[PDB]
This record gives C-alpha cells, structure tokens and sequence, in this order.
C-alpha cells in the first residue's frame, strides 16, 4: 500500500507602491520639504494686495 | 521613555512664559502616546469635578512629570513607564511641606488654595506632591472637620510636621468642595455599623466563633452594642442583600483614600531635605 | 548554530523585515493623500451655503 | 499581505498585517456504464464464429 | 527579494486553435456569453441546473 | 583581553550571536529597503591617561542608587560598625512632644515623651540624624529570651561607640522607646529604612554616610578597590527564620522583613526588633504574626507592625552563623549572602 | 535581568501527543499560580492535582483562599520543552509590559486594575485538560476590579444564607449570572471569621458620635438628589433610624486633648477600607495599552504595567 499528501501551488500578493505625485490630487499640493522643520517655530507667509 | 504634548498655535508672550514656569510639575495624561494634545491635559479634560472626582480621575489617568518644555511642544516623562527607563527626574515642590530624603511622595488635589493660559483659553490645575504620612492625615482631618459642620473643635486646624506649623484654615469653599467625601464617609460607617448590629444578635454562631467573639468583645463591642442599643432597638428585612451593596461601596473608597505613593526620593550629592520651591530628584524603580 | 536550519531561519526572519519596511514606507505616500483630504475638507464650506 | 496608510493622532497606530489561508482539496468522481450482451460476447470471443 | 518570478509563470504558452463562441463586451470587459442546454444536456433526460 | 576560553568568553565581556545579530544588521547589506531581485613618570602619567582613554573607547551588571547623607554621630557610629549593616533613618524630633498630646488614649501621660526625649538631648550632648541597627539591638535587649547574646550586643557598644557613656544613652534611648509605646506615638512610625553601609566619611561630631537605597549588596564600589566586597551582618537575637520552624524545607526565593512587636501594659512595656526571613507573600504574613505573636495580642489594638526589606534571589537562600569581633567582643552574628535591596512601607493591625 | 525579570520555568514532561502540545501553545498569556519562586518546576506542581487538598476538592470560595497562598505568574512563551512564566509579585519585565489575555466575557478599559478570579461564570468553566499527561488546568479569569469586588461579595453573602436571587449581576448593561454551587462550610467559616474581626475593629468610641448624625442624613436625602441617589433602595440606615433615635454621651473622657472622630476614620480605613483585599486577592496589575485604544475587548491581549 502507498499513500501520500500533496501541497499544490502557494500564492503570494504584491503590495502596490503608491507614489503620491502620481495621483491627480497632486495638483492641490505644493510640496517643498524642509530637511529640518522641527527647529522652526512659527513661520509665515506675506500676502500684499 | 517620554511622551510629547503639542501646544496649539496662537500663544502669547506671558502664556508661553507661564508654561516656562511649570518645568517640573505633575501632569496627568490619559494614555501613553507620542502625539497627545494639550486639551487632554487641561482641567477641561476632567469633567468640573469636586475633590472626590479628582481622586477618581488620578487613578484612571497616568501621572507624568513634565521635563523640559520646548516652545513647540511640552515633553513629559511618565511615572509608571518612562521612569523605569530614564533614571531620575527632577521634580519641583509646590507643597508648603519640605521633603525629606527617602520620602515616598504622593500627589494630592489642590484642596488648600492654578496656572491659566488665556490665549489658548484653558486652565491647568496641578496636584500637590506632599509625603504619604501627611497625605493620609490631611485627607482625614478635612473629613473630620467636615463632619463637625454637619450637626467644630478647638484644635484640628493645626498640624505639625518637621517642627513647622500648618494652617488648614488658610474655608467656605473648601467645606463645599470636600462635602461629597463627607457624605460618603458618614454613609459608609452608618451602613457599616448597622449590619454588625443586626448580625451579631442574629447568629452568635454555636461553635468556637461564639466564645472567641464575645470574650474579645468583652467591654469592647458588647458594651458598645448595648450602649448603642440603649438609644436603639434590636415582615422580612433585606439583611443579606445589603452586604453585597456595602462591600462594593467600602472597597471602592479603600482604593480612593489609600493615596498610593508613585514616587520615592533617593537624593545623591545633595541636601537630605528639599525645601519648598526647590526641585527634588525622583526615582521609582530599582 | 552550525546547522543549516539556523541559517535558514535568519533568511526567513530577514525577509520578514522586507515584507514590513516596504509595507510601512508605502503608508506615508498613502498617508499624505489621506491628510490632504482631511485638510482640504476642513477648508471647504458646502456649496449650498 | 495587506497595506498600511499612516494616519495621525488621535487615531491609533496600525501595523502591517499578513494573512495565511490553506484550502483543503475536495474530491469527487464520475460514472458511465458500457454494458454488453450475451450473444455479443460469443461473437467477439470468436466462439460462435 | 520580497519579489520573485512566480514559478506558475514559467510555462510556455499552449497551442491555440480557433473556436466559436459569443464574446460580448459588457462594460469594460469581454465575456463568453454562452447557453449550454443545446450543446450539453440536449436529447437526454438530465435537467439543466 | 583575548584569552583562550574562547567558547563563552565573549558572553561575559558584555557573545557569539551578538556578532551574528550584527551580521544581518551591520555587515550585510545595502538594505534598508533595497530594489527588486621622565623614566618612571611619563609614561606613568601617560598610562594614567591611557587608563582614562580605555574607558572612553567602550561605553551584565545591575543598577544602583547610592545615597549620601551627612549625619551627626551621637546615636549611630559608622566607625565602629563595619560595612554591611542596616541603617535606620529618623524623622524630626520636635514633632514628638506635640503628637503625644493627641494620639494618646485617655488616661495616659502625654508629658512623658517630652521629658524622656529631653533627657537624651541632655545625654547625647555629654536634626534628622541616624540610628544604626546594632545600636538599636541592645536598647531592646531587655525583652529578648536567650538573653546571652542580647547582652553581647550591649558589651561592645559601651566600649567602642563614639560618645561618652553610650550605655547611658542606651538606658535613655530605650527609655525614649518605652516612652514611644506609652504615649501612643509608635516607634515604627518614626524609623525609616536607609540603605546598607558601603562607605562613610567622618569628621568632628558628624559623618558623611553613603549607602544603597536600592539594588544588590555584594558588588558596590566600596571606595577601596582593594576590597570591593561587602556582606550583610545581623546579630542572632533579631534574626528569626520561618522556614525551619514550620518544616518548610522547599527551596525558592526568600524575602526579608522588619518586624516590630508592641506590648501595651501599665508601666510594663517592652520593645523588640526582629528581622524575619521567609518565603511567604506579604499578604500571607499577618497570619504568621498571629501564630508567634498572638501571645502579646492577648495582653494588648495594634500588636505588630512590619515592613519589607529585600529579596534573596537564590533558589536556595544561603545563611551563615559566625561570631565577628566588634572591637574586642565577639557577638553571634547571622550572615546573609547576596541580598538585593527593595524597600517598602509599614502596616498596622489594630 | 536577574533583578529585572525572573524567568520561572515549568518543565513539560516527555510523553505528549501533538494535540495536547498544540493546546498549550494556545495558552500563551494565561495565569499560573506558583507555590514557590523556584526556577525549575513541573506541570504537576501547577495543575489542579497539586491544588486539591487532602481527600477533598475545594469549591470556588475555597479556590480563592488557595490562590492567595501562592504566586501568580503569567506565561510569556510556551517552548516545545518547557513553559516560561514571570511572577507578578517580584517584578514584571525589564520594560514592564506583559501580555495577558481576557478569558472573561468582560472588556477592560485603560487604567483598570486587574484582579483575577476563578471560573465563576456559567458556561465558562473551561479547563484545558491534557489527557496524555492526565492534567487539567484551571486558568483563572482576569476582571476589572469592581466586578472582582462584587463577585467575591456575592459568594460570601450566599454562604451565610446556608447557616440558617443573589446570583445575578450587571456590568455595562450586560446581564451575566454566576454559577450557583454548593459550598464547603469549612471554607465559609474562614470568610465569616474575617468579617467579624475586621468589622468590630473598625468600631471606635467616635462612631457613636457619627451614629447621632443618621437623622441628619434622612433629613438630607429628602433634599439632595445626590444623597437620595446615594443611600439606596436597599439600605439599612433608612430602616434603622425610623425605629431608632440615637443620642450621644454628652461629654467625653478627656475629649479636648484628643480627637474622637479623627481616630474613628483612621481605624475605619485600616479595617473596613482594607476589607475588599482581605476576602479576595490583590489587583497587582493594570492595563496601559500604548497606541491602540481605550478598550481591550474579550479574547484579545492587553499590555500590563505593574501596579500597587
């Protein structure tokens, strides 16, 4: 007598890497980066009309 | 280990200088987390409660000594966790009692007399770090004062510690403030000492519990029973369903009025006595 | 140990980091696009008003 | 494998996730009947020839 | 590598013939639109499930 | 320094898997996440700085908290008592004559503590100070049973402690202690555990005492690197086991406890200091105080007051029984070995 | 590490069928009572066979009393050869964070202390039995402590009824009843003795000053909604003042120099405030989850910080 058990194929996934600037939403952002934001206290912007 | 408390924007010059003052004064935070808003710390987060609710609040919340205060955020080190990691944290007195070396320190709600930030539009009250032998008396004296207003004494306004006099008077608000402890301390004894009075005459269990009790209650409780039952007396009374309701209430106040020490003091290369206003080194873990 | 199994269980444990770090770093790009909506919405009143 | 999107406080901090299932094979059979007849057996056998 | 060629992918393409069916495009996707009961199940006693 | 015990030698210098833990972390690879697929001196001062610089090249061991406290030397003497004794701190003394007026039951002398302590300031001159442990044993020696070694404690105190007639302070400080129990201001509410002796620096009238408020005992920087060891010593009148007295021969970690006994009678009041070793939980201790010290419970309504002291972490706790020489007097002393100090609070049992 | 953790090791025996091995790995964070703090033990010393007394199996009310003579340890990792557990009574971890597991049907909040209780509930007495070793295991139930003060309060109070319903609780709107069971009269006498000693010692000469203030309360609970919600529907003082008008002795023996009420409060806390810990065991553990939520639900692990 001969018997046995089998595994058939395993299956993974792939996490999709979403890059933000790919989205159409990247319009609304203007992204400039500080290397150091932390040290800064209140910063500002000036609007003249 | 340390947690961080961000200050919301719009901070004035004296209100930022108000937070510069309370460098090492104790803050209760809800849960240990990295980002943690300053509205969780403030007295708005405690709803205002009286001094029974503040004893209830300090057990569910997590005590944490503020370390250095940055302009952007307030950094605080928790007692239960980040003091097992970081060694020793400087702690500023706000008590009128000077701390000796080796004192287990507990914190007490401010019953006696409150930094308020106006631009952020919130208040802060801080606990009072005074030692645990005084803490179990000063709570008990203010209840003993409170019962006598419910009909005081010539003394009991006076306490001595380290040869120094304390003034518990410094009073009309305080008696209204601590009144809910009084209504629970009066109640817990009265339903306490009426279940005893209704159960010792009920059984006097015959075996050795009978001879052991009344011989030990000889002129201690058996005299005090008939001295009560002189101005007292001896359907179905709900005698057994009330011990459930009594032990649940009496074990509830035992957690409150314990005032467990969160802090011990091992000073090294310093004074054995830390005076008021000064900072004391604080550990609790070996 | 001097076994092959021990060496094999690193490799299973090392490639467990890759499965995480990748899964994490991606959460920041997907994280920004989450803030922007949470930001822009707070800026925006309803048309009807 | 399930991804993350990193949120802010006070939302709790989620971690990468991993899901492993293994399905068991389900087995069946089919049937068909060929039946012959007697005088047909004798022919093919070569007997009645 | 958290990313590999799936072993399932390395087989050569099979042979293909040209077979008749009905490929309907519903929305964005092709579908065989097929009703068997003439092919299979015809002229038997077997119900059509 | 590169020996030939090369199997576990790397493990004691902090190991072999630590280089393997640094192999997948530091040795390999380009990840975090990667892509797809002048004869004697100088060099003596030069090797002095080299003895400093080797400490800067690098940076197991447990942690301590050493405590220093400058304390006058009237009652306690760190000079006579060697390194490795208990130390008991005190409160402030001027709260004593006022708190006796209130906590006293009606029918007792409130003005006894104000005069008994007043004759010790007039006896120690012949301020939260300190009282060491061996000084305290001879004061309560008149209430211990064998009494042969309770008088051996009293023998080396009158002859070796700094102070003229410390035995006159002994019959005064025990009279102070017998004034504590009568005036209801109990002595357990005053005594505070301070650490074990590691070093002490004396001067005129006072000493800078250093101790261990938390941690183990045996590895402290004593101050003298010739003898960086210190073992705990307790005289045999205060040391009380509970494992042999109840046939508890099972091994395990052992705990240490301070125990006070009270005896409230009309002008027959005793004091006793005990140091109990047990394997019992602190919740399962007062039943044992009912068993041995229910004798004073019948005469007394607090009768005992205890406090934790520390833990023997051994599966087999180790004791010794020798007679050390305190000057010229040999006292039977129980030696405890490998004590990790963890303090605690007190307890009342009315 | 010797001072930081203390990894007590229960040894697993040799002959274990792989189902009974896979049962113990499902017991990752449970509660195990040690008799000593030895580093080498066996499952026979942990299990219910070591728990049974001479000839007589203990009931649930006695099952509390032999918990508090032992050392509660939390299993931290179940190895294939042995079980690693850390006792609570010494010190929990280096960082001090142990994972327990709510076997209860009751969720926890953050900052709730955790008192543990035998399997008292109905449909709950789940004992992992190893048939290849002939060992059952009573894993006790972690609870929030106001349940654990009320559950022990139901078991003592039912025990005094048998010396001559009550078994129904509520907690966060959830109706849950506990197992009604026969009780050993030897064990209930120990709980009965611990009431009478602790209640009488809380009676002092100042308490009769307080009992004069009972007709103040019934005059006051007719005015406050707070005190009217305080007394109860099932109080005794509302009945023992409508039959009883007490009065005090007018002068006290040296009542000026000493405080008659202040000593009554201190004596009351030392005997009646303590009393919930004398019957049950102590809450040596609370819940401080870091970043998840306020509430750890049932069946799910909860981190643990040491707690006095």
């Amino acid at each position: 007598d001969v018997e046995f058990d089998a595994l058939l194929g395993s299956y993974c996934n792939t996490l999709s890497l979403v890059r933000f600037l790919e989205l159409g939403l990247s319009v609304a952002c203007v992204c400039t980066k500080f290397p150091e934001l932390a040290y800064m206290n209140e910063g500002r912007v000036q609007f003249e009309v | 280990f340390e947690a961080d408390i961000a200050i919301p924007s719009g901070i004035s010059r004296p209100d930022a200088a108000a937070l510069q003052r309370c460098e090492g004064r104790v803050v209760f935070l809800p849960t240990i987390r990295r980002q943690l808003a300053l509205a969780d710390v403030a007295h708005e987060s405690f709803v205002s409660p009286d001094t029974l609710g503040l004893l209830l609040a300090y057990r569910r919340r997590f005590p944490a000594v503020i370390t250095r205060v940055l302009p952007t955020r307030i950094v605080a080190c928790p007692v239960d966790l980040g003091l097992t990691h970081a060694g020793t944290v400087n702690l500023r007195n706000t008590s009128p009692v000077d701390l000796c070396n080796g004192d287990p320190v507990s914190l007490v709600p401010p019953v006696f007399e409150d930094v308020r930030l106006e631009s952020l539009d919130l208040t802060l009250r801080f606990p009072v770090p005074l030692p645990t032998p005084l803490a179990r008396e000063i709570v008990a004296r203010l209840v003993a004062r409170g019962i006598r207003d419910l009909n005081e004494l010539p003394d009991l306004n006076v306490l001595y510690y380290n040869g120094a006099r304390l003034s518990l008077v410094a009073l009309a608000s305080v008696n209204t403030e601590l009144r809910s402890l009084v209504l629970n301390m009066v109640y817990s004894i009265t339903e306490g000492t009426t279940l005893i009075l209704t159960l010792i005459p009920r059984l006097l269990a015959l075996g050795y519990v009978n001879a052991l009790l009344q011989m030990q209650s000889v002129t201690r409780e058996a005299a005090q029973l008939i001295h009560p039952e002189a101005p007292m007396l001896m359907r179905r009374l709900p005698l057994y369903e009330a011990l459930v309701a009594w032990l649940a209430h009496a074990g509830q106040l035992g957690d409150i009025l314990a005032l467990a020490p969160a802090v011990r003091v091992c000073t090294f290369d310093g004074a054995a006595v830390v005076q008021s206003g000064d900072m004391a080194p604080v550990i609790r873990y070996p | 140990d001097g076994t092959g199994i021990s060496l094999h269980r690193q490799l299973r444990a090392i490639q467990q980091l890759a499965r995480n770090v990748q899964a994490v770093l991606g959460a920041f790009e997907r994280g920004t696009a989450d803030q922007m909506l949470h930001v822009l919405l707070e800026k925006a009143p309803p048309l009807a008003l | 494998h399930q991804p993350l999107i990193a949120r802010d406080g006070p939302h709790p901090v989620e971690q990468p996730v991993h899901n492993y299932m293994t399905k068991v094979i389900d087995r069946r059979a089919l049937n068909a009947a060929f039946s012959l007849a007697t005088e047909a057996i004798a022919l093919l056998t070569g007997e009645a020839l | 590598e958290a990313n590999r060629e799936t072993l399932d992918e390395l087989e050569s393409a099979p042979q293909t013939t040209r077979v008749r069916a009905d490929l309907v495009a519903i929305g964005d996707r092709l579908v065989f639109l097929e009703a068997l009961e003439k092919r299979i199940y015809a002229a038997t006693n077997v119900p059509y499930p | 320094t590169k020996p030939l015990p090369t199997a576990p030698m790397a493990w004691a210098e902090s190991s072999p898997r630590e280089l393997a833990g640094h192999a997948p972390l530091r040795r390999v690879l380009r990840p975090p996440i990667a892509r797809r697929d002048t004869r004697a001196t100088r060099d003596d001062t030069e090797q002095a700085v080299d003895k400093i610089l080797r400490g800067a090249r690098r940076a197991g061991a447990p942690r301590y908290h050493l405590t220093r406290q400058v304390t006058l030397t009237d009652l306690c003497q760190p000079n006579a008592e060697r390194a490795g004794a208990l130390l008991l701190a005190l409160r402030h003394p001027t709260d004593l004559p006022h708190l006796a007026r209130h906590r006293a039951p009606p029918g007792r002398q409130t003005e006894r503590l104000a005069e008994a302590w007043g004759q010790l300031l007039e006896a120690s001159a012949l301020r939260a100070g300190l009282v060491s442990f061996n000084f305290l044993v001879a004061a309560c020696a008149a209430a211990y049973d064998a009494r042969d070694a309770a008088e051996a404690v009293r023998a080396h105190i009158t002859t070796n402690y700094g102070g003229t007639r410390a035995g006159a302070r002994l019959d005064r400080f025990s009279e102070c202690l017998r004034a504590m129990v009568h005036t209801h201001v109990f002595p357990h509410e005053v005594m505070r555990f301070f650490g074990g002796l590691v070093s002490w620096v004396t001067q005129d009238e006072l000493a800078s005492v250093t101790a261990v408020c938390s941690g183990p005992q045996e590895a402290t920087h004593t101050g003298h690197p010739g003898r960086p060891r210190s073992a705990v010593t307790i005289p045999a009148c205060a040391f009380v086991d509970l494992d042999a007295e109840l046939c508890l021969g099972g091994p395990g970690a052992a705990f240490l406890y301070l125990v006070f006994t009270y005896r409230q009678c009309r002008d027959q009041e005793l004091c006793c200091v005990y140091v109990v070793k047990s394997q019992l939980p602190p919740r399962g201790l007062e039943a044992a105080l009912e068993r041995l010290f229910g004798r004073l419970r019948i005469t007394n309504c607090t009768y005992a007051a205890f406090a934790e002291l520390g833990v023997m972490p051994d599966d087999s706790p180790r004791c010794l029984h020798r007679t050390e020489r305190f000057g010229a007097v040999g006292v039977p002393v129980v030696i405890l070995e490998g004590v990790v100090w963890r303090p605690g609070g007190w307890r009342a049992c009315a």
